[PDB]
Order: C-alpha cells, then sequence, then structure tokens
C-alpha cells in the first residue's frame, strides 16, 4: 500500500533504525518524492492548472529556480507552503501554475532579481 | 534542549527537548538513478541513545543511501544537509533469488548487513522484509534479533567481504533451542494476560525474556538477543514512543507479567 502521500502506484516503504523515515517507491512514470510526476506529459492541458510535467526553461533560455531554493522561499508561491503538495510545488524546478495565470511559469533569476517567467511546454 | 524541528517539505521550528531527550537527529535519505538524486531531510530532537549511523543499497537500478546524525548543542542540526556486500531488497523479490546484485560500501567504518522485518496480519511498520546493504547501525560488528508470536526482527552486521550472501532467513531456519518467552499486544494490562498472550517457544539465538512500554500506552514482549534488549534496537522495534522502559533476564517465564 500507499498511505503515506504516495500519489499512484507509488509504495509506502519506511525504516525503522532510521527514524520511521519514509520514501515511496514509484513505477517508470511518475518520478518524484510521492510518485507526484508525470514524466510522460510532453504538453499541457487547457491552462496548466493540472500540469505536472517536467518543463524547467522559459521562454527565453533561462533556467527555473527549484520550489525549494533559499531564494525561492521568500515568493509567496514555494515547496513549503502548507498547501503544496496538492499543488505541484516541490523539490524540483518545474513548471507550474497554481494561482491562475494563462500557462505555467516559475521563478526566474535574471541579473539579481527573481522575476516570475512563464514556462516553454507546448500547448496541445 | 533547543534543537530545529522539521520533517520532509516543512520549514524547521526551534523544539525543545523534554528530560529523556538529549540528542539532536537529522536523517538523511537519497536516491540516485539515471542522474536524478533526490533528497529528503527529517530534523527533530532524538534521545538518551542513538548512534550516528549509516545504510546503503540498490533496489533495480537505483542506490538509497540512509544516514543518520546527532550532537547534544543547542540547533546543530541547520540548513544544508570501501568493501564488497550483496544488496537487493525483499520488494523488488531480488533477495529471494538465487541472484542479487552486489555494492561497495564508500565509507571506511561500514560494515556489511542484513537487515530482517518479519510481520502479521495489516502490519504496523512500512518495512521491507528483507534488505542487505552497506552501513553501520547499533550494536555493529555482530547480531542483534527477537521474535515475537507475530513478529520476528533480526539484524547481523560483518566485517568481511560479501560476508551476507547466500540463504535468507526465515523461521524455520533456527533451532527451537528448547527455551520459552511470552507474546503479549491487546492494548493495557487486561488484552494480554496469563489468558490473552501464551508462551512462545523459543527460537535459538533467542534467549533473552524481554518487555517493551510507552506512552496511546502500547505494550510487547518476547524472545531477543542481549545486543537488540540493548542500545537503540528495541525502541524503534514499533512506530514511536516514551523512555521506552524495557527489561531483560534468563528463565522462560522470566517476561510473564512480572
Ligand atoms: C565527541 C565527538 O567526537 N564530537 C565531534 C567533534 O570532535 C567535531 O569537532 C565535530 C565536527 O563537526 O563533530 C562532532
Ligand atoms: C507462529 C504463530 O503462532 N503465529 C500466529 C499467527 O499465525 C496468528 O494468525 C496470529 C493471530 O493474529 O498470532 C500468531
Ligand atoms: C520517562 O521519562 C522521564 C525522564 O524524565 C522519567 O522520569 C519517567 O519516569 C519516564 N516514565 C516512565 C518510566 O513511565
Ligand atoms: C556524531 O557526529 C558528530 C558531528 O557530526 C561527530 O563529531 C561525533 O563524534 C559523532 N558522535 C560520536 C559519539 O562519535
Ligand atoms: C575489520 O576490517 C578492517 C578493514 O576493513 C581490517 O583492518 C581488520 O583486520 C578487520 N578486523 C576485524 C576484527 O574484523
Amino acid at each position: 500500500e500507499s498511505n503515506c502521500g504516495c500519489q499512484n502506484g507509488g509504495v509506502c516503504v519506511s525504516y525503522k533504525y532510521f527514524s520511521r523515515i519514509r520514501r515511496c517507491s514509484c513505477p517508470r512514470k511518475f518520478q518524484g518524492e510521492h510518485c507526484e510526476i508525470d514524466a510522460s506529459k510532453t504538453c499541457y492541458h487547457g491552462n496548466g492548472d493540472s500540469y505536472r510535467g517536467k518543463a524547467n526553461t522559459d521562454t527565453k533560455g533561462r533556467p527555473c529556480l527549484a520550489w525549494n531554493a533559499p531564494a525561492v522561499l521568500q515568493k509567496p508561491y514555494n515547496a513549503h507552503r502548507p498547501d503544496a503538495i496538492s499543488l505541484g510545488l516541490g523539490k524540483h524546478n518545474y513548471c507550474r501554475n497554481p494561482d491562475n495565470q494563462k500557462r505555467p511559469w516559475c521563478y526566474v533569476q535574471i541579473g539579481l532579481r527573481q522575476f516570475v517567467q512563464e514556462c516553454m511546454v507546448h500547448d496541445c | 534542549l533547543q534543537c530545529m524541528q522539521c520533517e520532509s517539505n516543512q520549514s524547521c521550528l526551534v523544539e525543545e527537548c523534554a528530560l529523556g531527550q538529549d540528542l539532536c537527529r537529522t536523517t538523511v535519505l537519497r536516491e540516485w538513478q539515471d542522474d536524478r538524486e533526490l533528497e529528503v531531510v527529517t530534523r527533530g530532537c532524538a534521545h538518551s541513545e542513538k548512534t550516528n549511523r549509516t545504510m546503503s543499497y540498490r533496489m533495480g537500478s537505483m542506490i538509497i543511501s540512509l544516514t543518520e546524525t546527532v550532537c547534544a548543542t543547542n540547533l546543530c542540526n541547520r540548513p544544508r544537509p570501501y568493501l564488497e556486500c550483496a544488496s537487493c531488497t525483499s520488494l523488488d523479490q531480488s533477495c529471494e533469488r538465487g541472484r542479487e546484485q552486489s555494492l561497495q560500501c564508500r565509507y571506511p567504518t561500514e560494515h556489511c548487513i542484513e537487515v530482517v522485518t518479519l510481520q502479521s496480519t495489516e502490519r504496523s511498520l512500512k518495512d521491507e522484509d528483507y534488505t542487505r546493504g552497506c552501513g553501520s547501525l547499533p550494536g555493529c560488528p555482530g547480531t542483534a534479533g527477537f521474535h515475537s508470536n507475530q513478529t520476528f526482527h533480526f539484524l547481523k552486521c560483518c566485517n568481511y567481504t560479501h560476508c551476507n550472501g547466500g540463504p535468507v532467513l526465515d523461521l524455520q531456519s533456527f533451532p527451537p533451542n528448547g527455551f520459552q518467552c511470552y507474546s503479549c499486544e491487546g492494548n493495557n494490562t487486561l488484552g494480554c494476560s496469563s489468558e490473552e498472550a501464551s508462551l512462545i517457544n523459543c527460537r535459538g539465538p533467542m534467549n533473552q525474556c524481554l518487555v517493551a512500554t510507552g506512552l496511546r500506552s502500547y505494550t510487547v514482549r518476547g524472545c531477543a538477543t542481549a545486543s537488540w534488549c540493548q542500545g537503540s534496537h528495541v525502541a524503534d522495534s514499533f512506530p514511536t514512543h516514551l523512555n521506552v522502559s524495557v527489561s531483560c533476564c534468563h528463565g522462560s517465564g522470566c517476561n510473564s507479567p512480572t
């Protein structure tokens, strides 16, 4: 079974000597710490609110910053959010669109600041 | 003792331990596979007696590497994080087949290890049945273990090449030594007694009759080693709990309700 946050075919395996810490044992399709990631997805559907894929760059080239980042943890939408699980935001670097917004985006470093830029992921 | 606490995706709090807890856990779990490292840290107050410990093994095309680190000072957990032995997990059906991809420890001081956890019905623990890998745990060079009517744990740890290949370890592989213990798991005092708990027939290396407890208030008795009965083991033998008062002695009815 799963009941640990193990999305999809996730299997919950724990670890006695290491303080019942858990990890999920993912099937091929779903990567990430909960099997939260559909790594087959190549386009996004509609607006993106659902998109859990793995676009990580932006429409100029630049790479996305990790929802982890010490940088990003000041920004409102980031991986520590109490809600972050259901919105796709996690220890990755991908694109999401948790609030509203035409397509999926991510926090991009440019010079010094952290602008929110728009991802690549082609629409269907 | 003040010490940062925080599960996986959480931010950290300044937790602050009570009389009993005097160390600061900083467990990290990592995985590599097809150049994707993903690493999950949890921190919090530790306890009286836990030990800088390390484990790693491989399931399929990946390596998971658990490590634990403790210290007895204020917020000493914070922001930032060779010898061959057989490997495999029960999970991917690899420790059970007469074949199992192997591995080589990356720290001197590491060991070779087999860890067994066998549980019945809807089992309280999400732990592989059999695991073989590299690393150091409580009371290493040597062995620990304890069996109950419905449960059987056992560790084995050695400083010699592939010291852990060959046959796995079931129940029947142990010589009913002849000595006995008790097995109890209901609730509090009257879930089990001289009435709803019976004498187990102790098996081989197990010869210590043992009890366990913690505060809602879970309790367990049976047949164990002297290494098991000592150190961190027993404690983690179940989800979480107190100072988990624990007891050992010689005798068949050693562990009968006192
Ligand atoms: C558990 O912890 C404290 C340590 O401060 C101890 O004094 C207390 O009696 C223990 N509880 C028991 C043995 O029930
Ligand atoms: C545990 O780790 C610390 C710091 O990481 C190290 O200095 C210390 O010696 C270790 N504990 C023991 C008891 O050796
Ligand atoms: C343990 O292994 C080390 C090297 O890993 C070696 O120097 C030593 O001879 C070994 N000793 C024992 C008792 O296993």
